[PDB]
């Protein structure tokens, strides 16, 4: 499995729609209204703001906190590597009542089942979640009140150098000297090993 | 009259409205795309800082920035999340302009009812897709 943002937002948009899908406004489609941050489409069009109240995915970064790699090894011909990551997401809530839902959306987060959906889907483990704010940003005319939620994921990635090889076989050479720097030596062992 | 059909310029409508957001979250544009011959009047916008065929330096290159003002008596719709329709777009010099302002004129007199607009230079990106 390689590691790719593109797919953990998807996974988790495609999760939150069963999961906290009942609480949402729904579209002419009669799905709930779940979006990735900044929606566009074809390099210009711009997405429109759905009904309250909706959802919004975003993820912020990665990084590497557990060392630079964590195992190389050769499963066909091909060399492997493996690498540790950390995905820090936000989620948002845009309505009324945006803390209550995402009360709700903590409180499910944590079970053990939901977990388990989201390692189906994205292949990844929930590592921490933190607090939830009670935002109020005027707009116009009137405010509208937003919960944002920050869930932290961890994944690991496997890639296939294309460049590497494996030994297969051993040509080694040797000597014996009663006294350091004897030129000619008392006697030599030559060795080969094949795989096979 | 004349001088509000001094230039004639094609306009890209996406006549559909059906934009929608898919099961994966992605955002899929109206499918339907209908072209059009319009006729007004384009001018540069001089207002404030704002900036016609403006080079920009940056640390990435060079860029280059225009917006333009338009009457005419067509009516150009731009972006409404309460509607659910997307803006127009106007070929100008081959290039494509979206119809970020409006200003509605409309019925107030009779020879010289009309319609503004602010139409902003669409920056270069590259192309990726969605559908469903």
């Amino acid at each position: 499995m390689q590691l790719e943002t593109a797919e953990l937002e998807k996974g988790l948009v495609r999760t939150l729609v069963d999961v906290i899908g009942h609480r949402l406004a729904r579209d002419k489609n009669n799905r709930p209204n779940v979006i990735r941050a900044y929606p566009s489409d074809n390099s210009n069009d711009k997405g429109l703001k759905p009904d309250q109240p909706f959802i919004t995915v975003y993820c912020q970064d990665a990084a590497t906190p557990y060392g630079w790699v964590l195992d190389k090894f050769v499963e066909d011909d091909v060399v492997c590597y493996r690498i540790a990551f950390q995905i820090p997401v936000l989620i948002t809530v845009n309505g009324k009542g945006a803390h209550s839902i995402m009360l709700e959306l903590k409180q499910r987060l944590e079970m053990s089942s939901v977990r388990d959906l989201i390692l189906e889907e994205t292949g990844a483990t929930v590592l921490d979640t933190g607090a939830i704010p009670n935002d109020y940003t005027y707009l116009n005319t009137d405010f509208e009140n937003s919960a944002p939620l920050v869930v932290t994921l961890v994944k690991n990635s496997v890639l296939k150098d294309e460049r590497g090889s494996i030994i297969e076989r051993v040509i080694v050479d040797g000597e014996l000297v009663y006294e350091e720097g004897q030129e000619p030596p008392e006697y030599t062992i030559h060795l080969d090993v094949d795989s096979k | 009259m004349r001088l509000l059909n001094r230039h004639s310029f094609v306009v890209k409508r996406k006549v559909s409205e059906d934009g929608y957001y898919n099961d994966d979250g992605d955002w899929v544009a109206s499918q339907d795309i209908v072209e059009v011959n319009c006729k007004g009047n384009i001018q540069p916008y001089i207002k404030g800082s704002v900036k016609n065929g403006t080079q920009i330096a940056l640390p990435e290159g060079i860029r280059l920035t225009d917006t333009r003002i338009l009457y005419t008596t067509y009516k150009l719709r731009t972006s409404d999340d309460v509607e659910w329709n997307e803006s127009d777009i106007v070929m100008i010099d081959g290039h494509e302009y979206e119809v970020f302002m409006t200003m509605d004129w409309s019925q107030q007199l009779a020879h010289t009812s009309h319609y503004e607009y602010i139409i902003i230079r669409r920056d270069k990106m590259n192309a990726v897709r969605n559908s469903r």
